[PDB]
RNA sequence: UCAAAGAGUGCU
């Protein structure tokens, strides 16, 4: 179906003459190159660097015919399907190749990080949308999930959520102590702005914390004993032992960084 | 001087990849692609014929069938795979026609089944319900243990009995309620906890044969009587609207699913007549190419197209605006069609016979149930069109109406079609002389009378 | 051409176009038209007997009949 | 009537989404069939959304064992719930009957099915294997099984290296 | 009305998604046009022209020198890869220029008119003399055609598989390659067909004869269509154009016609000419080429209904309306014997005794060509599903027409004595009965529609 | 040039109402050579579709 | 090697 595509770039094309920023023999370059791309990507053998290959090129359309709008028509956006059709297909290009390599976290995070930064183009809404998908193939990462938290932590400041996050992972991966680490962060990255808040309220007129801390070491116990066990219960009773002394200096090891942890927090008993 | 020649880069016109595929060009001008009709016309030419080597209806039958003749077949209209089917022995099976065998097989009158529907009682996921009406004076509801979910894990048969004081001929359920109506001596109006008929509805002493509820306007019922009538019934009123008295005795009816005003009638005149709930002085359609009577009738739950079974060994399918059937089904082991019905998902027509056996037909010969590619659909559907195109060339007629239709029934056909002209040359001779003669109109012929004048 | 599909063979037929021994069929052929011919005409007028005699013999003389016919 | 299927891996838990159903009145001709063992019919049916590979060998067994109970582990009760909209019901397919009523248990809103249609796409989702992942980590199927098969037989017999 | 709207938007849906796809092609076809008014398109040397060209395209001009069985026709095949030359003493060789490699080989010592590939360059047909010959690709004869005797002219159809040809018998044999069976056999009663041509819009064949009127011919009819002279002279050659809408001829008495097809009407006519044209050709983009004895000038624009792009031959005082050579080439001490157009490429081909030369014409090929019908890049694989598709899709002899759009409108013993008399006295009381019904439908239009005499009107 | 009976229609397909209805469809051509891949999907589409292994409930109250 | 013809594999 490679000629629907090349179809699709029909009307912007006829815009784009239509209000004389490119001509027809440059019009007629820019199709060539889309051409090369869209066999490429349709083709066997096509990888992710196809779509990182073609999602540069329109990019640098989408710069010259910018420029071109205010050396020719002076207009800072010339209403027509030009403004629009740019970017729309970059979007139309990355969830393909999304789609096709699901494995290629870095992909993800270009296309993320292209639509984050034009957030008036697009909504939070279908950010939280393909976040939900990454999250939903690859829920053992860790990276990603403190990585939407941390979306909706600052740009939407919504701690109900961001709390949800946190919260969903400890579930799926409660054995990773760097998620139970940043939780605990983000815990006392919320009492403080109340607190700071509370503190700004008075001018103008936590132990939850430590319960993620509790309940950190009985998962990470746990988990830890699981490993260094295999499918099998250690018979030899001084290895048993000596299994709980590796999860206690393993126990011991996460309770020290949490020590730490607190040193920053100024406000806080 | 200024100078350019048409210049070809290699890379562009072949990739560089083995693997790659090879830039398509096209140009869509007309003087590059010449004889567009003629090409057009052999490539529907080309899938007129390929259409009849395809043309593959039979797929199998549902497992041994009934041992005497088969005389009643309901859907279940929530469930795709699911049949409950009756024969005049007594026995009542409900089938699993996607493994083509049967749920459970039971013995529920001592006479003949006469009416069969299925039903989702709502007494005062994993079982399935069915009611069945016979001619021994009882109306008997039963209960089939289904693998549809697995959620759970039985009471497995009879769960309760009907009885009346006169034989019952036919059976149908209210689709929102729980309330069903049998047409016996009298049309009841039944409550699935009530054992008495709860509301008496009749015109007259006459009796009901055949009764089908409404889906779109659920509250009317249709009933036919062995009086040659049609009767009309709505229950939001608890009383009879209208009757047609006609010429011949009508069988079956089956109410379109798309249209609520519409249906359908088998009649015995060897005719199938399509009907307006509101103006019944005459018939939307007629159709008439069944040789022997139209036993029963249904209509598709696409609502364009309507299937008749006849006494002549046939299945006939016909467009709802056309007169005419477009397709012919017929085997030398079936004996007798008395009840065709689609597969609600209207890809297949469920066929019962008295020779016992319950069989699949597909609605599409050529058509098949396999996921097609999005290059395969494009191509068949664009034999489709080009078809319906050019389907009165003279050459594509005569190759796509072609059917391989028995001895018999053509024989009576060209015997029919003498006696047409002979009658026709008849009023054509007497029109010379007889001053006034009103001419009767094709869809009115076969009305005698209307109660209600409008 | 390449082998056409079973389709292609039902739609289109017989679309193939496009040691020998034609000459000795000939010859083969045209003895037996004229053996058929000479068959024609009456049994009584001689000419044809000293000629079906004369092909007897100028065949023998060959060898492609081992014996006299 | 399909619309999500629970596929399980020595790897992990693997969930399909149906696009599209088959034919399901007909299931037992040989189009539809041949259509299970093609891969590129079979993409057109499903596709993989989601994959929980175990943390290691120790819960694989645990898993292993509650699945050969038809009991729901945490690990299994988090792919689902994080997968199945809350919702009437949503329909998920699961190759054991038994499997069902522990699923019902934890989610009222989900309703199982294992009848001869889900049985004919779990088939071909193990087919096609890795196939169907479209590259995502699956380990290899077959080691991991030989692995677990060890795992999993030796502790019912309560053999020991004493 | 509405559902005639309808129609109409949407065929105006479809020609502008045409013109979507116009956006889509890839290249342009070429120009010539001087920067200073003194420079002319007809004072540029081809010697100059190769020089600008890439050295590429000096690779696709190809030029070969050989006398040992001259004249050579040239013929290229319609998608323009493979390259066929036929001596007039009989040697004839199958080749692609682009590749490099040649094909088959045939040294036969018998007088070869003309020949041509019939539908792909694997297939290729030969006119010996007094026979017709066909060569399979490897060079050996699959077969002889007995029905096919004395034939300079080679024509085949493309779309309807059909091989015609034209002889001094005045016999037109049409030989249909898929089924291997001759379709028609007719006598133009015209005479000699001196110049042979094929209309590709609608597959209508083009004779020359020596009263000079030019028949159109048909397989499915069975006496000439139309009958139109257009010069006392013989005609020579015969031209169409690729639209098919304008046809140009070549009388033998130096009188030049262009003529359309559709309307039947002479555009433009040319005494002027030195000498009669050899031979003529017309460009896919409508550009014709002329050969007149060693000098070949080609007119751009020619083909259109104004006075003023009537082709002239170098000017009067340069004048506008004047329309001058797009090119003027000489070869001395030569003798063109075919022109013939290079499909899908930027060049015009010249035969002649010395050998075969490619001339480089800016505009001469299409600027782009559509892969479906033909692609110069097609692979081997594909190629035999192209013939497959087009055996599937064979347009039957009987289709031709006039107009392709005319088409698919809307317009015992003594019983056996004794049961004869039965069937008999049926029949007659048959053909009186309708007497009496023709007698009574005369009655009812007549009723719709001296003193003495009155007095005794009664009796 | 009496044209041949055998490419002519009997009568006037459906679902158009007059003749000259007919010919303006023919001149229109659904063929892919002459049309654009888009223009095709929309000049091909089929009046009645439906989706394998689904319940085509009838209609409910508009 | 090209050159023409088969029969399987991978994959959209």
């Amino acid at each position: 179906k490679t000629r629907y595509y090349l179809e699709q770039c029909i009307p912007e094309m006829d815009d784009l003459v239509e209000k004389g920023l490119f001509t027809k023999n440059e019009v007629s370059l820019i199709m060539k190159k889309r051409t090369d791309f869209e066999h490429r990507l349709n083709s066997r053998g096509s990888s992710i660097n196809d779509y990182i290959k073609y999602i540069n090129y329109e990019s640098n359309v989408n710069k010259l015919r910018a420029k071109r709008c205010k050396r020719i028509l002076q207009v800072k956006k010339t209403n027509s399907l030009s403004d629009w059709s740019i970017q729309q297909r970059i979007g139309f290009i990355y969830q393909r190749g999304t789609n096709k390599f699901p494995q290629d976290l870095k992909f993800w995070a270009m296309y993320l990080n292209y639509m984050k930064a034009r957030g008036n183009q697009t909504s939070y809404k279908k950010i939280h949308n393909i976040y939900n998908q990454l999250l939903k193939l690859h829920p053992t990462n860790v990276d990603i999930w403190i990585s939407c938290a941390k979306y909706e932590y600052e740009v939407h400041a919504n701690f109900k959520s961001c709390r949800n996050i946190f919260q969903n992972g400890l579930r799926f991966n409660p054995d990773v102590p760097k998620l139970w680490y940043e939780y605990v962060k983000f815990e006392l990255n919320f009492i403080t702005k109340l607190i700071n808040r509370r503190k700004v309220m008075g001018l103008i007129n936590g132990d939850i914390a430590l319960t993620i801390f509790d309940v950190c070491m009985k998962t990470l116990g746990k988990h830890y004993i699981n490993k260094h066990k295999g499918y099998y219960a250690i018979s030899d009773s001084k290895m048993n032992i000596e299994l709980n002394k590796e999860t206690l200096n393993y126990l011991f090891s996460e309770s020290l960084r949490y020590i730490k942890l607190f040193d920053e927090f100024l406000d806080l008993e | 001087m200024k100078i350019k020649t048409i210049k070809r880069s290699a890379d562009d016109y072949v990739p560089v990849k083995s693997t790659q595929e090879s830039q398509m060009p096209r140009n869509l001008n007309p003087e590059l692609h010449p004889f567009e009709r003629a090409r057009e016309y052999t490539k529907a030419l080309n899938a007129t014929k390929l259409e009849r080597m395809f043309a593959k209806p039979f797929v199998g039958q549902l497992g041994y069938g009934h041992r005497d003749g088969v005389y009643a077949i309901a859907k279940n209209y929530g469930s795709l795979n699911k049949l409950a089917t009756g024969s005049a022995d007594g026995v009542i099976k409900y089938w699993n026609m996607s493994t083509r065998e049967e749920f459970v097989s039971f013995k529920a009158h001592y006479g003949l089944v006469t009416g069969l529907c299925v039903t989702q009682p709502r007494f005062h996921k994993s079982q399935n319900f069915m009611l069945s009406c016979s001619d021994d004076k009882t109306v008997k509801l039963w209960s089939i243990n289904v693998d549809d979910y697995s959620n759970k894990n039985n009471e497995e048969g009879l769960i309760r009995t009907f009885d009346g004081e006169s034989a019952f001929q036919g059976i149908d359920s209210h689709r929102e309620n729980s309330t069903f109506a049998t047409g016996g001596a009298k049309i009841h109006l039944w409550d699935v906890n009530r054992l008495k008929p709860v509301s008496d509805l009749s015109w007259g002493a006459d009796n009901i044969t055949s009764l089908k509820f409404n889906q779109n306007e659920t509250d009317i019922l249709a009933s036919t009587g062995s009086d040659n009538s049609i009767v009309l019934y709505d229950l939001r009123t608890n009383s009879p609207t209208q009757k047609i008295v006609q010429t011949m005795r009508t069988n079956a009816i089956c109410w379109n699913p798309m249209e609520a005003f519409n249906f359908v009638t088998a009649n015995e005149d060897h005719n199938a007549y399509y009907y307006d709930m509101r103006n019944l002085s005459r018939s939307l359609n007629v159709f008439k190419d069944h040789v022997s009577a139209v036993m029963d009738v249904d209509f598709s739950p696409t609502g364009d197209e309507i299937v008749t079974g006849s006494y002549d060994k046939s299945i006939r399918i016909y467009k709802t605006n056309h007169g005419h059937s477009r397709e012919i089904y017929h085997t030398k082991r079936m004996q007798h069609v008395f009840q065709v019905k689609y597969s609600m998902d209207s890809k297949y027509i469920i066929s019962g016979s008295d020779d016992g056996n319950v069989r699949l037909w597909r609605s599409k010969a050529w058509e098949r149930s396999n996921v097609k590619t999005t290059r395969e659909k494009n191509k068949l559907e664009y034999d489709e069109k080009l078809k319906e195109r050019f389907r009165h060339m003279p050459e594509i007629k005569r190759i796509s109406r072609h059917r391989h239709v028995p001895q018999v029934i053509k024989k009576a056909q060209e015997i029919k079609n003498i006696e047409l002209s002979s009658i026709k040359r008849r009023e054509a001779n007497e029109r010379r002389t007889r001053k006034d003669m009103p001419y009767i109109s094709e869809r009115k012929k076969q009305i005698v009378g209307t109660v209600h004048k409008y | 051409v390449r082998k056409l599909k079973h389709h292609e063979q039902k739609l289109l037929k017989k679309v193939d176009f496009l040691e020998d021994y034609h000459k000795y069929n000939r010859i083969c052929g045209d003895i037996r038209r004229l053996a058929n011919k000479l068959s024609l005409l009456p049994p009584t007028d001689p000419f044809r007997r000293k000629h079906e005699q004369l092909l007897l013999d100028k065949l023998y003389a060959m060898g492609v009949l081992t014996t006299k016919s | 009537p399909i619309e999500y299927l629970l596929f399980e891996e020595p790897t992990g838990y693997a969930v399909f989404k149906v696009k599209l159903q088959q034919d399901d009145i007909g299931s037992r001709l040989k189009e539809v069939q041949e259509q299970i063992n093609d891969f590129g019919a079979f993409t057109k049916l499903i596709e993989l959304v989601s994959f929980a590979p175990f943390k290691g060998a120790a819960e694989a067994l645990e898993n292993a064992n509650d699945i050969s109970e038809g009991l729901v582990s945490e690990s299994l009760k988090a792919i689902l719930d994080l997968n199945l909209p809350k919702a009437k019901n949503i329909t998920l397919a699961i190759s054991d009957k038994n499997l069902g009523p522990s699923i019902k248990e934890e989610f009222p809103y989900v309703d199982c099915i294992s009848n001869e249609l889900a049985q004919d796409l779990i088939r071909g989702v193990r087919l096609h294997g890795e196939k169907l992942f479209k590259g995502l980590q699956s380990g290899d199927l077959e080691r991991a099984q030989l692995g677990l098969g060890h795992a999993y037989s030796r502790a019912k017999v309560k053999f020991s290296v004493q | 009305r509405a559902g005639l709207k309808k129609i109409d938007e949407q065929y105006k849906k479809a020609v502008s998604s045409a013109a979507a796809t116009d956006y889509l092609l890839p290249e342009s076809n070429g120009y010539l046009e001087p920067e200073n008014e003194l420079e002319k398109t007809f004072k540029v040397q081809q010697s100059e022209i190769k020089s600008s060209v890439d050295v590429s395209t000096a690779n696709k001009a190809l030029d070969l020198s050989l006398k040992e069985f001259g004249p050579y026709h040239i013929k290229y095949a319609k998608n323009g890869t493979h390259l066929l030359i036929t001596g007039r003493k009989g040697h004839v060789a199958s080749m692609d220029w682009r590749k490099g490699q040649l094909r088959a080989e045939l040294f036969l010592n018998e007088t070869c008119h003309s020949a041509t590939y019939l539908q792909n360059e694997q297939y290729f047909a030969v006119a010996q003399k007094k026979y017709t010959f066909i060569y399979d690709h490897e060079g050996t004869e699959l077969h002889r055609l007995k029905q096919h005797i004395e034939a300079r002219h080679l024509d085949f159809l493309p779309y309807h598989y059909l091989l015609v040809t034209a002889g001094e018998t005045g016999w037109l044999k049409y030989h249909d390659v898929s089924t291997g069976q001759l379709v028609s056999e007719l006598r133009t009663k015209a005479g000699p067909t001196m110049a042979m041509a094929q209309n590709p819009w609608n597959a209508v064949m083009h004779l020359g004869h020596s009263n000079g009127t030019v028949s159109l011919w048909s397989p499915s009819m069975p006496e000439p269509l139309v009958k139109l002279l257009s010069a006392r002279g013989p005609v020579n050659s015969i031209a169409i154009d690729r639209s098919g809408y304008y046809m140009a001829t070549t009388g033998a008495d130096r009188s030049m016609k262009i003529w359309d097809i559709r309307n039947f009407k002479q555009l433009h006519s040319v005494e002027s000419l030195p000498t009669p044209g050899t031979n003529v050709s017309i460009s896919d983009t409508g550009l014709l080429a002329l050969s007149r004895g060693p000098h070949v000038t080609l007119w751009k624009d020619a083909l259109k209904l104004s006075g003023d792009s009537k082709p002239c031959f170098g000017s009067m005082g340069g004048n506008p309306h004047r329309n001058t050579p797009y090119m003027s080439h000489l070869f001395a001490g030569n003798k063109v014997e075919n022109l013939g157009f290079v499909p899908f490429e930027d060049l015009l081909g010249v035969g002649h005794q010395t050998g075969i030369t490619n001339l480089i014409v800016p505009g001469a090929g299409e600027a782009n060509y559509d892969a479906l019908e033909l692609n110069p890049f097609e692979t081997k694989k594909q190629r035999q599903e192209q013939e497959v598709r087009t055996l599937l899709n064979k347009l039957p002899a009987d289709t031709i027409t006039l107009d392709p759009n005319s088409i698919g409108s809307v317009d015992s013993g003594l019983r056996s004595f004794l049961r004869k008399k039965t069937q008999n006295v049926i029949d007659e009381r048959k053909l009186r009965v309708q007497k009496q019904l023709d007698k009574e439908k005369n009655i009812r239009k007549r009723n719709h529609q001296d003193v003495i005499e009155e007095a005794l009107s009664r009796f | 040039n009496k044209k041949n009976l055998k490419y002519q229609s009997s009568a006037v397909p459906f679902p158009f109402e007059n003749r000259e209805q007919y010919e303006r469809s023919l001149r229109m051509p659904i063929g892919q050579e002459w049309t654009s891949r888009a223009s095709h999907q929309e000049l091909i589409k089929p009046r009645i579709m439906t989706k394998p292994g689904q319940v085509i409930d009838p209609l409910k109250a508009p």
